[PDB]
RNA sequence: GUGGGAGAGGGUGGUGGAAUUCCCGGAGUAGCGGUGAAAUGCGCAGAUACCGGGAGGAACGCCGAUGGCGAAGGCAGCCACCUGGUCCACCCGUGACGCUGAGGCGCGAAAGCGUGGGGAGCAAACCGGAUUAGAUACCCGGGUAGUCCACGCCCUAAACGAUGCGCGCUAGGUCUCUGGGUCUCCUGGGGGCCGAAGCUAACGCGUUAAGCGCGCCGCCUGGGGAGUACGGCCGCAAGGC
């Protein structure tokens, strides 16, 4: 595995609006990923939440999906 | 909120001196424009008891500055009381 | 009589019972079963066996009623939650895709203390 | 005053006539309650991740401003009002902090 | 003072999704539920499982941490506004303005009282089913206060770091949050863990002291009787000091 800022680029973390970057950040339910898996440290995880959750009322990043296989 | 310029205004207001920002008089005055406002804010907003500790904190503050001018000059402490309102 | 070929299958899950629900592609049911459906009564309910026969039975039921292939949906947790997968599996009619939906809350309802 | 930037994401399923009113009456929330405006931009129609007013997508709007402060909660008051918008958020902009930099 | 910074610190309006319940509709039978097993209970007036729509209340998964903020109690969706505290850098301003603080005054989990709302889930008392020699309990099915909101009381607690506040001094190593740096590292400021010297009856503590000192407040003087009695104050009461 790798994390995720390990393949991204200079990129605006406290932008919503852009989805195309937030996705890398879910699980493939709605989850956010933990920091161990997204790389990242705490004022950058503590704003990625709150860029997030702010995108999920936009309506863009889903508050949840359903899981595959199992 | 407060802003530079209502600070500046009501610092050169109370300098001693030009350039004085520390000086007792200017501590008081500036204390007591934010007094005032925390004055406002509570008068509404009662159900707010933590902004009121400190401006509990805030007027013993402001207290312990006059009582500091008192036994120093009587004179600027008198004339810093009657310029704000105080007593 | 609807003949309804292609379809979905509900399989809810707890830890005393098991139950199965097959309907049509847009949602509204068509057959269901479950450890009660089956013979079983009690506790004997909840065991995978159980959960077997339930998703066997439901199969036979929904292919003579004309279905093909289908698409698996499971909500819950408790013995053969899995055995009806495997179930539905080997039935005859074909798995599409199995999903998982169990149901968890963002914390509304303040639960029973037995579950607290 | 203070910078802020209002999203709006109204029904899709509109026309010009339609589209004209719904963005002037925006125009006229801001003249009225002072907003002043900076960029604009259009993101338009794009498929959202949950439906909103049953509706599997939506239009997107995005507007830079600067306004009295005290009055923003109003301004949203009025541009929740109407029917057509179903969400509104605004919120006072953010410098621009980076990661992977 | 100026310039930056972090935060579930507080208050007010607003809004977003998951879930539970409930009502409307569709589709669909004979059970569902629940337990060690069971029964009560609900279901042919059609439940359960499923799909669509509506109403309402409460609480905010993931992020979340051995994390942060707060004087303490305590604080967790998102937005906005009103506000408190605190930290670093600059070394600019006042020039001892300091520390502590008997009494007073205000805040203070939960439960509890009052008047008025509200009610989804939960749930003392209660009503039933069981289990046991018996069940006044654990387990099950219901359920009222209450839990939520507004205003006013109550003022307790393992209100715990069982460690009162302030300052100076006394090896280090390591993990972490948050500032500033010429950013392998250095430097403030919080949070943990090992451990110098030292301390301790031991356990342990050890620059977040329980070490070495100074100031000030609180408090202790065998166990039971007893946080009882009496008196006083406070409280609508419950009861507190
Ligand atoms: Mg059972
Ligand atoms: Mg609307
Ligand atoms: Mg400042
Ligand atoms: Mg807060
Ligand atoms: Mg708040
Ligand atoms: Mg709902
Ligand atoms: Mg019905
Ligand atoms: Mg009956
Ligand atoms: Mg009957
Ligand atoms: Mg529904
Ligand atoms: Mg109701
Ligand atoms: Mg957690
Ligand atoms: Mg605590
Ligand atoms: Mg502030
Ligand atoms: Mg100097
Ligand atoms: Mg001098
Ligand atoms: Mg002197
Ligand atoms: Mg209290
Ligand atoms: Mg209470
Ligand atoms: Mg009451
Ligand atoms: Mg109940
Ligand atoms: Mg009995
Ligand atoms: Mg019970
Ligand atoms: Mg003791
Ligand atoms: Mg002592
Ligand atoms: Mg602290
Ligand atoms: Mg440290
Ligand atoms: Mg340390
Ligand atoms: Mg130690
Ligand atoms: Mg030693
Ligand atoms: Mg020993
Ligand atoms: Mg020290
Ligand atoms: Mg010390
Ligand atoms: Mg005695
Ligand atoms: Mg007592
Ligand atoms: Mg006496
Ligand atoms: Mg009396
Ligand atoms: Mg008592």
């Amino acid at each position: 595995k790798a994390k995720v800022k390990a393949t991204l680029g200079e990129f605006d973390l406290r932008d919503y609006r852009n989805v195309e970057v937030l996705k890398r950040f879910l699980s493939e339910t709605g989850k956010i990923l933990p920091r161990r898996r997204t790389g990242l440290s705490a004022k950058e995880q503590r704003i990625l939440a709150k860029t997030i959750k702010r995108a999920r009322i936009l309506g863009l990043l889903p508050f949840t999906e359903k899981l595959v296989r199992k | 909120p407060i802003t530079k310029e209502e600070k500046q205004k009501v610092i050169q207001e109370f300098a001693r001196f030009p350039g004085d920002t520390g000086s007792t008089e200017v501590q008081v005055a500036l204390l007591t424009l934010r007094i005032n406002r925390l004055s406002e804010h509570l008068k509404v907003h009662k159900k707010d008891h933590h902004s009121h500790r400190g401006l509990l904190m805030m007027v013993g503050q402001r207290r312990r500055l006059l009582r500091y001018l008192q036994r120093e000059d009587p004179e600027r402490y008198r004339a810093l009381i009657e310029k704000l309102g105080i007593r | 009589k609807r003949q309804v070929a292609s379809g979905r299958a509900y399989i809810h899950a707890s830890y005393n019972n098991t139950i199965v629900t097959i309907t049509d592609p847009d949602g509204n049911p068509i057959t269901w079963s479950s450890g009660g459906v089956i013979g079983y009564k009690g506790s004997r309910k909840g065991t995978p066996y159980a959960a077997q026969l339930a998703a066997l039975d439901a199969a036979k039921k929904a292919m003579a009623y004309g279905m093909q292939s289908v698409d698996v949906i499971v909500r819950g947790t408790g013995a053969g939650r899995e055995q009806a997968i495997r179930a539905l599996q080997a039935s005859g009619l074909q798995v599409k895709s199995i999903v998982d939906d169990t149901p968890v809350p963002h914390n509304g309802c303040r639960p029973k203390k037995k579950f607290r | 005053m203070r910078r802020y930037e209002v999203n709006i994401v109204l029904n899709p399923n509109l026309d010009q006539s339609q589209l004209a009113l719904e963005k002037e009456i925006i125009q006229r929330a801001l003249e009225n309650y002072g907003a002043r405006v900076e960029k604009v931009e259009e993101l338009g129609l794009r498929r959202l991740a949950y439906p909103i007013a049953k509706d599997p997508q939506g239009y997107f709007l995005w507007y830079q401003v600067e306004m009295p402060e005290d009055r923003v909660n109003d301004l949203a008051r009025e541009l929740r009002i109407r029917d057509n918008v179903r969400r509104v958020m605004v919120v006072k902009s953010q410098e621009p902090f980076l990661a992977n930099a």
